[PDB]
């Protein structure tokens, strides 16, 4: 039993806040403790920088620099958070811009006039100059409902004291008060308060502020009253009754809640759906019942597991009971695998909040929550592409420490017959017919586009895949767009309006800009979205060979005796050059710039050819690039002319304007992705050779160092070719996509 | 003169001085003036015009494309083009090409080299600084001292 | 010793250092902006 | 196109720049003092003294025909 | 010889023409008998070497 | 040059001494200057045949490239890049105890 | 059919052995060092050539040189 | 030398069809010990003398190699199965490991110069040698 073993176990003052060890580096491991007789030292100075398992084989000390180093990144978060709310009080239109938010820019940054550098300051409106701006704060805090400019002066000041705190937590527990590993594997308890206390009272307290404060404060500004004549967000909450004559449910108080009469609060909390034609954006009476929703329910899967008092589902019981036919022991060995090693809880964590900020990424175009987010076709393309990377950043981190778990903390005298060893028993017929269906796919997806490339060049046009062609017509995805505009009446009845406009319906407009227009799901998209089909399937071909010949294979009998990351065994048996798991994330890295590139460039033309242009009092519709989605997108030359050389007009011809400094980024990352295939070409002896070379032009002048000056190693090779390519693949595409919308639109 | 026209009397070059300003000035009629946006176009635009009065005396040789040029070809009457600035650069170029070997000489001579030189020792780091704007006279006294160049039989060759 | 010391690691050195050469070039960009010659 | 030469003398200098060493160093160095004994195209010399991928003179000429792509290019 | 800094002759090594350290000269007819210790680390990361008694000039 | 006392002892062969050594001294060579023959490969830290285990004492053993984490946590010393620190008795022909 | 001969440094600094993965070098006795001790390699038709021995090797350059020339199904290491 | 025993696991990553060079690794243990198949997976390791077959001679060193650190015995034989059915003895050649310094000494591919010492080659022109 744990009936009192789920308490805190704290030791007390376990580290001397020193100076000794903070000014002699490498001070974490035996091999860089003893000074840089070489420059592979320093390189290995920042590569062993948070290694910790490679620091002390004690677990309790490696959890202590894990618990103290959160509350370091997340003081960075506040500092971070409380430079967007700064530079919206001192250095911001944000004032004038809630006035009228349809045509004026947002603008966040004022450049000091140094080396003629002011003409990136753009005339963006208000009185006011400056950088026009994309990360959408502004409809942020007009959804949050922050009117003047002091509240954004107190919550940088309240923000910064936030860090302040957070940056002294992790001093208190790492030198005054730190927890040892039984108060870590409490992850029965940890579950508990991360479902409830953290998402449910963060949902509930919010569900708070957008009731009395929010709501309020978007009831009337849409109606038109000026930001200097709306009542205060104190006057919200001492005086009821002015609360009343906006919605009449408040008259009557706490008493429907208390005594289950539920429907009398359906004035403010409703379930109207779809978009708000005035203010452009979601329905905030909707977004203000949806988060106390979720927390009235993840309080309640809140209290779903074993704690101090008896009752729970204990997570090693749940496990142990899920066995099979097919899947031998079940999952019988799983719990004492996640409770001992971060890097296996790491690898599920990061797949996750890598793979929920690409359903951010989707489910923020097709239904815009923020007000006046639907015409700023800038802020909608910005926060799609950036929600897009992380989450593909984040989704190959999931297989670095899914393969770094198995070659360190993987004991197979703890898996005999359980689910992990069995995947690593047919590890051949995982990657065998996903093997397969990637030369399926890209045959079946890639091909077809050279298909029509030559259909095209050949001059037959009617042998191609297009609507006047061979029509491949994506009749599933067809079909989810007519249930959905079945959503409203008939499936959920009292859905008022649509769950969202994409799938079809009405088009809304705001100000004759389009918010949302129907999406026409054609030909063209299914093959772009078998494109998204194949290189998904490739990034994990090569990622989840990465997990499951992490431990050996019939190359290598003993790779985890090599070590995680080792360049390889010897040109024998062949050659045997990238054969680690950590080059299976390094290849896997790549793939996912060749996917999520498509993903944005379909993102980047299918909405500019099909939902966003302008809309004339009588209804007609005239898009940005006039809808040639439905001809030019399906071949490699339309993508290569209609969107790669057009779309970027808007980039190159936009010297002597406020879009220079993106002209200059332009060419700033093609210049570090061309300085990347220097260091991902070549190999390391020839530059240790070229070094030999150097060493003598300086032993000659007697200027040899006394530390030896090595080429970089060949994981260090790779990794510094491996992130200038995704600096120049990223910021190029990034000075691109902000270049031309903002130009356009 | 010297191939091409002065940009002193350059109609291509005062051009570039019309429509430029004529480009700016147009930036500045849709604000109000008594603004601080007002303030900061009218402060840059005085700082391109004196930057044509400062092109204009000072002698720069250009025309047919409204730009100006340099002439590198030894010109001592185009000496402040090329010559002056490059002779402040291999001046104090040749500061830390001078004092990186004096650091490196006497950090040689110590208990631990390797640790000492990202570990600095900054009263001999800033100790063997200040003697680098009289270089070259020591320098070339070191060049005939002897010991600038060691021997070919001593040094790390293949 | 040992925090003066800790301002004598190679970056924090530098950097204060390349905080201090950095700015020489941009202040003298200040007062004598545009500058082909002397 | 005083400016462009000297992107052509760059590229002129530095295809000379990997091939007298890809000539000069096909004997030996401190790296391999015994490339001779190994011949003009072999794979490496394996991950052992750092590392030596790329040590031998065909790899030494392999670099160049991206940078004579570059310089004619 | 005992002691002090002894230069190398041999070629094929990373110290050449270096100024190399003298440590326990051996007597048994081995044909490197002098196990000479360096500074400036090799590539792989071993100060130390052995070679013969040819190679001495000090 | 300060001066500390090392007490060897291989019982395989069955020979007690006791050297003196300084802080620069390695300990096998203050071992040769009292006549005493021991197993050594190159004198790097990079082999195994100089392999001893500290019994009592203390050895700054860490310019050694050898020998891991694991297996030295169990306190087997390479003789050839040990800066003696404390007086000490070590066991020595530890070769094969290592591996 | 590799040829990994070892050259007179050899100081019987026994791991290259340690290290070999496909038992192809082996210790023999003889006249030198006070390891009275050099490396033999027997098996050379057995050997992978994945060099193994050179990393873990502190003479003055590489006293088991590896230097790869034949091969065939067992040095190039498949299992089929 | 060889004779019919077993190793006790399951797996479905193994030998091919293979018929030029199988073997079996041949040890006696000490207890029912957990240890990984160097192909991959988990087996029970039976008390006595037990046998594996696998397919090249990386995977046979590597099992002998992993089975001499943990649950440390000095015991395994390493055989070599022809598809005829001859068998050869291969890895400890005489009773010992060669770590351990025999007194059988063969000693070849023993060149008496040092690496500098090597000709050029010129002079090995059409023939073979280094
Ligand atoms: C007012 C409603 C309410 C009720 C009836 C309960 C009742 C309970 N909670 Mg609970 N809880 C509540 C609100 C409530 N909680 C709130 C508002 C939060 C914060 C969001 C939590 C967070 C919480 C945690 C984190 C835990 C409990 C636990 C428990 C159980 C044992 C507590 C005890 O006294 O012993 C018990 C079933 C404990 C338990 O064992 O869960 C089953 C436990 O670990 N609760
Ligand atoms: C309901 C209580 C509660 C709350 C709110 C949190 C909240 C958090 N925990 Mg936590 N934890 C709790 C109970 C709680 N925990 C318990 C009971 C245990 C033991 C079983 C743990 C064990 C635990 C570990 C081991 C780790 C966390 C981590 C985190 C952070 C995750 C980052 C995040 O989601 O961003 C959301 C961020 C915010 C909402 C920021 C605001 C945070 C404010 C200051 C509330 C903090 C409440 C705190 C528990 C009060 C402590 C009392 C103290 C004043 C004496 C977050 C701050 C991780 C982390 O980041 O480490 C710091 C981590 O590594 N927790
Ligand atoms: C968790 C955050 C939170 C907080 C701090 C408050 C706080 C308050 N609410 Mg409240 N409320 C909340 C969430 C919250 N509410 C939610 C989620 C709902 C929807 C069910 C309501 C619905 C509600 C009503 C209908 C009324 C209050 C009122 C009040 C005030 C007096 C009680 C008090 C300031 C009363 C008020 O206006 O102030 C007198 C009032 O009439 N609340
Ligand atoms: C939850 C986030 C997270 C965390 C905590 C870790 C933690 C860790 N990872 Mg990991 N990883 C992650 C996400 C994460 N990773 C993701 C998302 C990927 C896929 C991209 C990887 C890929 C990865 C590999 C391949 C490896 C690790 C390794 C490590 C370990 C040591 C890292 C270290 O010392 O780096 C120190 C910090 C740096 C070197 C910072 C470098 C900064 C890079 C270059 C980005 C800079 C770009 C900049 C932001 C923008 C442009 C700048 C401008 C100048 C142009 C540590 C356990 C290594 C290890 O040894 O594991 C045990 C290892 O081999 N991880
Ligand atoms: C544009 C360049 C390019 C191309 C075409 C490929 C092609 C391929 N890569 Mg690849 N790759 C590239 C660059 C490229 N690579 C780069 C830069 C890297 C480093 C990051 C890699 C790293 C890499 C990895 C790590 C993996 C691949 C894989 C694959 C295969 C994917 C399956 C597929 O679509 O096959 C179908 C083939 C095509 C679509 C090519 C076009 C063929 C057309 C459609 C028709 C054929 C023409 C003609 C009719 C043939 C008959 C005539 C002919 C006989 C004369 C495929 C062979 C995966 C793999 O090998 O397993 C599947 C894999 O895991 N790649
Ligand atoms: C556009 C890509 C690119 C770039 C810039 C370079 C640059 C260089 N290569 Mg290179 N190379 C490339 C691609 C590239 N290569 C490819 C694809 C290959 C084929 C594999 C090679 C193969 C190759 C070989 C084989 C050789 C070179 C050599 C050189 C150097 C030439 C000397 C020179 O120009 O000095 C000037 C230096 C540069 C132009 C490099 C960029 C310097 C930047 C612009 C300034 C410094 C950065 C600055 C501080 C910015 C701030 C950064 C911020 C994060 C703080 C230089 C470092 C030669 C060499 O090293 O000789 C000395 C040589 O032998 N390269
Ligand atoms: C081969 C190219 C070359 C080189 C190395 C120099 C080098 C130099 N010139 Mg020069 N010069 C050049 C071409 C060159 N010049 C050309 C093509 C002309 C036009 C005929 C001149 C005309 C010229 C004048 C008029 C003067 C120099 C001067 C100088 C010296 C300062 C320096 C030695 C100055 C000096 O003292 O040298 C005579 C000087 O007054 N140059
Ligand atoms: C003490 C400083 C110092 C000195 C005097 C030299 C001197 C020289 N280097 Mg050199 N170099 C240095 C540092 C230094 N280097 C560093 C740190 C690097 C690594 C980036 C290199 C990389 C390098 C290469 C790759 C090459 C040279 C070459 C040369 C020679 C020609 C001059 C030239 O173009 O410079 C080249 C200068 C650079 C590429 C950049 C300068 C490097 C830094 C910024 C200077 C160090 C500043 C340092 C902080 C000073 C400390 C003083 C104080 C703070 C205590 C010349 C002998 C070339 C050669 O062999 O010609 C014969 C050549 O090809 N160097
Ligand atoms: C998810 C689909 C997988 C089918 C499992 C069918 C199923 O019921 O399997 C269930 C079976 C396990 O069932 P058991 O009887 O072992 O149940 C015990 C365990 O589930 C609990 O311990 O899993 C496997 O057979 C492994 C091989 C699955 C093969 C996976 C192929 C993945 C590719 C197909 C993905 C298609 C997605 C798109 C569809 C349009
Ligand atoms: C060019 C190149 C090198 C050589 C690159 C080197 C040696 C890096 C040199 C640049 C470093 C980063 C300079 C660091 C100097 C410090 C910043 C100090 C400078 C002084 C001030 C800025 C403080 C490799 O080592 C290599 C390895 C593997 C594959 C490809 C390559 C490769 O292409
Ligand atoms: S370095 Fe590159 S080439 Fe040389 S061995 Fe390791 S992988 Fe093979
Ligand atoms: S590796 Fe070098 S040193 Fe060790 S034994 Fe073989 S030859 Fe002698
Ligand atoms: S050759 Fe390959 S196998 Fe034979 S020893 Fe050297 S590394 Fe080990
Ligand atoms: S004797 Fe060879 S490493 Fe110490």
């Amino acid at each position: 039993q744990e009936a009192k073993k789920v308490r805190i176990t704290v030791d007390k003052d376990p580290v001397e806040t020193s100076f000794e060890k903070w000014a002699k580096p490498g001070h974490f491991s035996r091999t860089l403790a003893k000074g840089p007789k070489t420059t592979t030292w320093i390189w290995n100075l920042h590569a062993d920088a948070h290694d910790f398992d490679g620091h002390t084989s004690s677990l309790e000390d490696v959890s202590r620099k894990i618990f103290s180093a959160h509350f370091g990144q997340l003081s960075v978060i506040f500092l971070w958070l409380s430079g967007m709310y700064f530079h919206g009080a001192r250095f911001s239109n944000y004032v004038a811009w809630l006035s009228n938010p349809t045509a004026i820019k947002p603008s966040a940054q004022v450049v000091w006039p140094i080396v003629g550098q002011d003409i990136l300051n753009g005339d963006v409106g208000g009185g006011f100059q400056g950088v026009q701006i994309t990360s959408g704060f502004f409809q942020l805090w007009r959804a949050s409902g922050i009117t003047n400019e002091k509240q954004l002066y107190a919550t940088a000041i309240g923000g910064l004291v936030m860090s302040a705190l957070m940056l002294f937590a992790g001093w208190f527990h790492y030198h005054k008060a730190a927890p040892k590993l039984e108060w870590f594997q409490n992850v029965e308890s940890m579950m508990n308060h991360h479902l409830a206390g953290l998402l449910g009272l963060g949902c509930l307290s919010w569900a708070g502020h957008q009731i009395h404060v929010s709501l309020p404060i978007n009831k009337l500004l849409d109606a038109g009253v000026a930001p200097s004549e709306i009542p205060l967000p104190h006057e919200f909450i001492v005086n009821r009754e002015l609360m009343a004559q906006l919605y009449p449910s408040f008259s009557k108080g706490l008493t429907p809640f208390f005594t289950l009469d539920w429907n009398a609060y359906s004035d403010f909390l409703t379930f109207k759906g779809g978009l708000n034609p005035i203010t452009g954006g979601l329905w905030l009476s909707d977004t203000a019942h949806h988060h106390l929703a979720l927390a009235v329910l993840f309080i309640v899967a809140g209290h779903m597991y074993r704690t101090n008092w008896g009752i729970g589902h204990s997570m090693k019981e749940i496990l142990e009971a899920h066995k099979g036919p097919f899947t031998g022991e079940g999952h019988k060995g799983l719990y004492e695998i996640l409770t001992t090693s971060w890097h296996a809880q790491l690898a599920i964590n990061l797949a996750m909040i890598g793979s929920l900020s690409i359903i951010v990424a989707h489910h923020m175009y097709a239904m815009p929550p923020y007000p006046y987010i639907a015409t700023d076709y800038p802020t909608q393309l910005s926060l799609f592409t950036h929600h897009m990377w992380i989450g593909g950043f984040c989704v190959t981190g999931a297989a670095a420490h899914g393969a770094i778990f198995m070659v360190r903390d993987y004991s197979p005298a703890q898996n005999y017959n359980n689910l992990l060893d069995r995947m690593i028993r047919h590890r051949d017929a995982i990657i065998s017919h996903l093997n397969w269906v990637c030369i399926f796919l890209g045959f079946h997806s890639f091909g077809l586009y050279i298909h029509n490339d030559t259909m095209r060049a050949l001059g037959r046009s009617q042998d191609m895949f297009s609507d006047t062609a061979i029509q491949l017509q994506p009749i599933f995805a067809q079909w989810i767009q007519s249930i959905h505009t079945l959503a409203p009446g008939n499936t959920a009845p009292n859905a008022l309006a649509a769950t969202s406009y994409a799938f079809g319906g009405d088009i809304v407009a705001v100000n004759g800009k389009i918010a949302m227009m129907p999406i026409a799901l054609g030909t063209a998209d299914f093959m772009v979205h078998h494109i998204h089909a194949f290189t998904i399937h490739v990034t994990v071909l090569i990622l989840l060979k990465g997990v499951l010949f992490a431990r050996n294979s019939r190359l290598i009998p003993d790779k985890a005796n090599l070590g995680f990351r080792f360049p390889c065994d010897g040109p024998g048996r062949g050659g045997t050059c990238q054969v680690s798991a950590w080059d299976h994330v390094f290849l896997g890295l790549f793939w996912m710039y060749n996917s999520l590139s498509i993903v944005i460039f379909h993102f980047s033309w299918k909405m500019q050819s099909d939902v966003w242009g302008s809309v004339t009092p009588n209804g007609a519709v005239s898009h940005i690039t006039g809808g040639n989605f439905a001809q030019s997108a399906i071949t490699i030359n339309g993508w290569l002319r209609d969107f790669l050389w057009a779309q970027a007009s808007q980039v190159i011809q936009s010297y002597g304007s406020a879009l220079s400094a993106y002209g200059l980024i332009f060419l700033g990352a093609h210049f570090v992705w061309a300085f990347s295939l220097m260091f991902l070409f070549s190999g390391r002896g020839y530059w240790q050779e070229l070094i030999e070379s150097i060493v003598w032009a300086h032993n000659k002048l007697k200027l040899g160092p006394a530390i030896q000056p090595r080429a970089l190693s060949i994981t260090q090779g790779r990794a510094v070719g491996l992130a200038h390519y995704l600096v120049g693949g990223i910021g190029t595409t990034w000075a691109f996509f902000l270049a031309r919308i903002i130009a356009v639109g | 003169v010297a191939g091409l026209v002065p940009c002193k009397d350059s109609k291509e070059f005062s051009r570039r001085l019309d429509l430029s300003v004529k480009k700016l000035e147009q930036r500045l009629k849709k604000y109000e003036p008594g603004t601080p946006p007002y303030l900061a176009i009218q402060k840059s635009i005085e700082t391109t015009k004196i930057r044509f009065d400062r092109y204009a005396k000072g002698g720069l040789l250009c025309g047919k494309d409204g730009l100006p040029h340099l002439i590198t070809d030894g010109r001592l009457s185009h000496a402040t083009e090329f010559i002056i600035p490059g002779l402040l650069f291999l001046y104090i170029n040749g500061w830390i090409g001078w004092v990186g070997r004096a650091y490196l000489i006497a950090i040689r001579s110590s208990d631990k080299p390797a640790e000492k030189e990202i570990i600095l020792d900054i009263p001999l780091a800033l100790g063997f600084m200040s003697s680098g704007f009289l270089w070259p006279l020591s320098a070339w006294k070191e060049f005939t001292s002897g010991e600038l160049l060691v021997d070919a039989n001593e040094v790390t060759v293949s | 010793n040992n925090f003066l010391k800790y301002l004598s690691v190679m970056p924090v050195a530098g950097t204060i250092f390349m905080i201090f050469t950095a700015g020489l070039v941009i202040e003298v960009n200040r007062f004598y902006p545009d500058a082909l010659f002397f | 196109d005083f400016l462009v030469h000297h992107a052509i003398a760059l590229g002129l200098h530095t295809t000379a720049l990997i091939l007298i060493k890809g000539a000069l160093d096909a004997r030996g160095s401190k790296l391999m003092p015994d490339k001779k004994d190994f011949g003009y195209s072999f794979p490496c010399d394996g991950p052992g003294r750092g590392g030596t991928c790329d040590i031998s003179a065909w790899d030494a000429f392999y670099l160049s025909v991206f940078w004579m792509l570059n310089t004619i290019g | 010889k005992r002691g002090s800094k002894v230069r190398v002759l041999r070629k094929e090594s990373y110290w050449y023409q270096e100024i190399g350290t003298v440590a326990t000269v051996d007597t048994s007819g081995i044909r490197y008998p002098v196990v000479v210790r360096f500074e400036k680390v090799n590539y792989s990361g071993v100060n130390t070497n052995n070679f013969a008694e040819s190679e001495l000039i000090e | 040059m300060a001066t500390y006392k090392v007490r060897l002892l291989s019982e395989a062969e069955g020979i007690d001494v006791t050297i003196d050594c300084a802080d620069d001294v390695y300990i096998l060579d203050a071992a040769e200057e009292q006549g005493v023959d021991l197993p050594y490969s190159c004198r790097a830290g990079a082999c195994s045949t100089c392999a001893g285990k500290v019994s009592e004492g203390t050895i700054d053993q860490s310019d050694q490239s050898f020998l891991d984490d694991d297996q030295t946590g169990a306190g087997f010393v390479l003789t050839c890049v040990a800066y003696p620190t404390s007086d000490c008795t070590i066991l020595t022909h530890q070769e094969e105890s290592l591996y | 059919a590799h040829s990994v001969k070892v050259y007179d440094t050899c100081i019987g600094c026994t791991q290259c052995v340690r290290a070999c993965p496909c038992d192809v070098l082996e210790m023999v006795p003889w006249d030198g060092c006070k390891a009275k001790q050099i490396a033999s390699a027997p098996r050379t038709e057995d050997c992978i050539g994945c060099k193994r021995c050179e990393t873990a090797c502190p003479t003055d350059f590489l006293s088991v040189r590896v230097y790869l020339g034949g091969e065939t199904t067992r040095s190039l290491g498949l299992a089929y | 030398m060889p004779s019919p025993t077993f190793g006790g696991s399951t797996g479905g990553w193994l030998r091919a069809a293979e018929t030029e060079e199988k073997y079996a690794i041949t040890w006696t243990g000490k207890k029912e010990e957990i240890f990984e198949i160097p192909t991959g997976g988990a087996a029970i390791m039976r008390e006595g003398d037990n046998l594996l077959y696998l397919a090249r001679k990386e995977q046979c060193l590597a099992l002998g190699t992993q089975l001499r650190n943990s649950f440390k015995i000095s015991d395994y034989k390493i055989y070599r199965i022809f598809p005829t059915g001859e068998v050869q003895y291969l890895h400890p050649k005489d009773g010992v490991f060669p770590e351990k310094v025999n007194e059988g000494r063969v000693g070849i591919n023993n060149v008496s110069r040092n690496i500098g010492k090597n000709p050029n080659p010129i002079s090995v022109k059409f023939t073979g040698k280094s």
